[PDB]
């Protein structure tokens, strides 16, 4: 993740180690009016955190930083995957928001599907008939 | 070219120091005319003794000659051949004693074990270091095979003093009639923190918290390893966080004090990622974090 994400916003292709670095550095002492807003999209985040929980601790505490100015949003499966990971403490200071999906009814389902073929449902069309 | 064993009821830890420390080395220095003969004192009765690191500072003192590729073999041994190769080279230099070591307990609960007295026995051969040695077990000689007491060339010694041995029952719990996992060693943390300063024990206490909560995010009686440590750049970045430490220098300074005593360890993963470990039980934790640790 890391040299990927320092490969689409420096253009430089470096190690994994030297890319983390290079990031915390970015992302500290760099002065605001020399940079420009990023939205990551860490998606699938249960598949990063599977030995450690070092990927998932930086990217949620460079958004600590005054001098940063990342906007992270990460999506998973589990609810209170965090709390199970970091901790309780280190949780509460970095203070995200967070948002349940639950699962559809009969009624949403069918709207969508009936979305989904409006022009063609009850329509006429010109066969061929060889 | 002998190698005394004394042997008895008591304890012979006072009587040793004052025998090597005091009279042998100097009459030893004044004999062969300047500076007296380093010491090497080996403590037997702590339960986390390593001949790696006896051996790594045995050839600090005597800086022997390096290995050659023909002489590594297959993933060979590379202590036992070093040893080997000193003693062939030692076998024409003058006679004369260079190095003198203390072994407290040579049968106790982790220098009992095969390999260590296996070293011992080929480090014993050269005539240029003087063993000194002792014993508290009533069944240490069937420890010693016919061809390990052909070259430790013991001779040996009684001396009874019935004295108390305060020392020794420090890394055991004596209230508890003396069953309390002798080969663990977690006793010794607790007298260590006993008398350490206030920053140091809250970076202990936050080591050993989040290393809990590792191990019971991972997996009961299992030990601690390098699989739940934690990051160095992560430990740094949280102990930052309390006013603890300001910069890497200053937690690498303290942590060499919890190193040298075997209370924590670093080492790195594959990925090249540095990770520091405490080497116990998680009820040895608890407790630990329970009984010492909870009113700072």
């Amino acid at each position: 993740c890391y040299e990927t994400l320092w490969n689409k916003v420096s253009g430089e292709r470096l190690t994994w180690a030297a890319s983390m670095e290079s990031l915390e550095f970015y992302f500290k002492r760099v002065p605001k009016n020399k940079k420009k807003t990023i939205v990551v999209l860490l998606d699938e985040l249960d598949a990063m955190v599977t030995k450690s929980q070092d990927i998932m601790y930086n990217f949620f505490n460079w958004t600590t930083y005054e001098n940063a100015k990342l906007i992270v949003i990460a999506v998973a499966n589990t609810m209170d995957l965090p709390e199970r990971q970091l901790g309780n403490k280190i949780t509460s200071r970095i203070g995200f928001t967070r948002i349940m999906f639950t699962g559809y009814t009969h009624e949403e389902l069918k709207n969508i599907i009936d979305l989904r073929l409006k022009g063609l449902n009850d329509s006429f069309f010109y066969v061929d008939t060889k | 070219g002998f190698s005394l064993l004394f042997y008895g009821v008591g304890s012979k830890r006072n009587f040793l120091e004052e025998f090597a420390i005091d009279y042998l080395s100097p009459k030893i220095a004044y004999s062969q005319l300047v500076n007296s003969i380093p010491c090497l004192i080996l403590n037997g009765y702590n339960p986390s003794c390593n001949y790696r690191d006896v051996f790594k500072e045995i050839t600090d003192l005597l800086v022997p000659a390096e290995l050659t590729r023909s002489e590594t073999k297959y993933w060979g041994n590379h202590v036992i051949l070093q040893i080997q190769k000193m003693i062939d080279f030692y076998k024409n230099q003058p006679l004369d004693i260079k190095l003198i070591l203390v072994v407290h307990n040579l049968d106790g609960p982790s220098i009992r074990k095969n390999t260590f007295q296996t070293m011992l026995s080929f480090l014993s051969v050269i005539r240029q270091i003087a063993i000194v040695a002792s014993t508290d077990h009533i069944y240490a000689p069937l420890l010693w095979d016919n061809m390990k007491a052909q070259n430790y060339n013991f001779v040996f010694h009684d001396i009874s003093n019935f004295e108390p041995s305060t020392v020794e029952s420090t890394f055991q719990d004596v209230m508890k009639m003396g069953k309390s996992d002798t080969s663990s060693g977690a006793e010794g943390a607790k007298y260590v923190l006993q008398s350490l300063t206030v920053n140091s024990k809250k970076m202990y206490k936050l080591l050993i918290e989040t290393q809990m909560q590792n191990m019971g995010n991972l997996s009961g009686p299992k030990r601690g390893t390098q699989r739940t440590g934690v990051e160095l750049k992560l430990f740094n970045h949280l102990c930052a966080a309390d006013f603890i430490a300001s910069n890497e220098i200053a937690l690498r300074s303290m942590l060499r004090e919890f190193i040298e005593h075997k209370m924590a360890n670093i080492t790195k993963n594959n990925s090249g990622m540095e990770i520091i470990w405490v080497p116990y039980t998680y009820a040895e934790l608890e407790k630990l974090l329970k009984t010492v640790l909870n009113t700072l």
